[PDB]
């Protein structure tokens, strides 16, 4: 997503996943 | 029915079921052995590398492993390396190739599969939908965007494609253009709407238009599970948090770091007025779109728990000072930063990300009038020297119409409920 959630909601995903 | 079988694995069904078999009951040591002497024995059965593959997934899981789950990916790939692939089986395959890669973070690599699967399969809509996922995921907006658009223009029905053509509207600022869609897709149903980030925008997008219709939404999200409460709209949650909207420095327990920023508050403004004055620079624009008008930038010293070293060398007795509190240090859901906020300026209704933090500003630099911040159902006002704390996964709001800029500093803190563990493990935001 390449921009974060910083004080707001506003990209698809907030995070980056890398595993279980 | 599933047609995972080509002419060949149909002379083979009997062994290729005695090894699914061994698989479906969690035996993935005698399972892998058995699709191996199978791949080996008939080193082109697709059915008989589906399963290989399938237990390598399964691998992957037990040991939690990156390499294995890589192999896995790899071995997907080999079933649609093969000849003649049953297209069911192909399907099948490649769409858990993307979505293990998915679920490993590898984003670039789904991304790449889904292209291929909708090349392979044009006219299946559900493989479109996928590749707007893909694209969303890597930030790609316009690839996403013409997606959907093609999704629509061929089943205009389609509530997965709706709602996600809504949420792209809406995060480009479209935002009467974004209700129908989020609305439609919502009530459509289809699999993947009943989604909390489709009723959060929805109802965002009506409060921007002064659409009333708005809570109406937030209740039924409410209802459906996505958020914690009508007020509270958050979607990265730890639940049995405590939830109030405005916090006393006690009942957060962080009294410490109360004092701390209180009692050197002039060397925090200071240092952040010299950064305005000499470095102004550093302050970046709000860029999230929550401002309905008015000028709104930030000067990060903390985000994800990472120090910005070029940052506190511009407030370095501010960043030493920080520095004692791994609380707001290492809260890698928040941020610690500068705000500055001039005349004009209304920040509409807007909710954090993460009920996992609580957010405190001290202030630096107050107006003694025309700046105010409502949190949930209550406005309340800055002080210079003091702490204000607030969940900022509740609806906050702000106004600044004051003849001269307001600064504070923005520290955000770990919710204090939040066990060590919680705060090593949780994803950053």
């Amino acid at each position: 997503n390449q921009g974060k959630c910083k004080d707001g909601l506003g990209e698809y995903t907030c995070t980056s996943l890398e595993g279980f | 029915k599933p047609k995972l079988l080509n002419k060949f694995d149909k002379t083979i069904k009997a062994e290729l079921d005695a090894a699914e078999k061994l698989r479906k009951r969690g035996k993935i040591e005698e399972a892998v052995n058995a699709f191996k002497e199978l791949v080996r024995k008939y080193p082109q059965s697709p059915r008989a590398r589906y399963g290989k593959a399938q237990c390598e997934d399964d691998l992957a899981e037990k040991r939690r492993s990156n390499e294995v789950l890589r192999g896995a990916i790899e071995t997907y790939q080999e079933v649609a390396s093969l000849p003649d692939v049953p297209a069911d089986l192909l399907k099948l395959s490649l769409k858990r190739r993307s979505d293990r890669q998915q679920f490993l973070g590898h984003m670039r690599g789904s991304l790449l599969t889904l292209q291929r699967l909708v090349q392979l399969f044009p006219n299946d809509t559900s493989l479109k939908n996928d590749l707007g996922v893909g694209y969303l995921l890597i930030g790609d907006n316009d690839n996403a965007k013409k997606v959907y658009e093609e999704v629509l223009s061929v089943t205009p029905n389609d509530g997965f494609a709706k709602v996600h053509y809504g949420f792209i509207l809406k995060a480009q600022n479209k935002i009467a253009e974004s209700i129908p869609y989020l609305k439609e897709g919502i009530e459509s149903g289809d699999p993947g709407t009943d989604d909390g980030r489709f009723y959060f925008h929805l109802g965002d997008a009506m409060q921007r238009v002064g659409n009333k219709e708005a809570y109406k939404w937030y209740e039924l999200g409410h209802k459906r599970g996505h958020f914690a409460s009508v007020w509270q709209r958050s979607l990265y949650n730890v639940n049995g948090l405590k939830a109030q909207p405005w916090w006393t420095p006690k009942e957060t327990g962080y009294t410490e770091l109360v004092k701390s920023l209180e009692r050197n508050w002039k060397l925090i403004r200071d240092e952040g007025l010299a950064v305005m004055d000499k470095a102004k620079g550093l302050f970046l624009p709000e860029d999230e779109n929550l401002r309905e008008k008015g000028d709104w930038s930030q000067f990060t010293l903390w985000q994800q728990g990472r120090r910005n070293e070029n940052a506190c060398k511009g407030a370095p007795k501010t960043c030493t000072l920080l520095e004692k509190f791994p609380e707001t240090t290492g809260c890698r859901r928040g941020q610690i930063k500068y705000s500055i906020m001039h005349p004009g300026t209304h920040v509409w209704p807007a909710t954090g990300p993460t009920n996992c933090r609580l957010r405190m500003h001290l202030g630096l630099v107050i107006p003694k009038e025309g700046c105010k911040i409502r949190c949930a159902n209550e406005t309340k006002t800055w002080e210079e020297g003091k702490v204000l704390i607030f969940d900022d996964s509740f609806e906050h709001e702000v106004w600044q119409d004051a003849s001269s800029f307001r600064l504070i500093f923005i520290v955000d803190v770990w919710h204090p409920e939040l066990t060590p563990q919680q705060r090593r493990s949780l994803p950053a935001i």
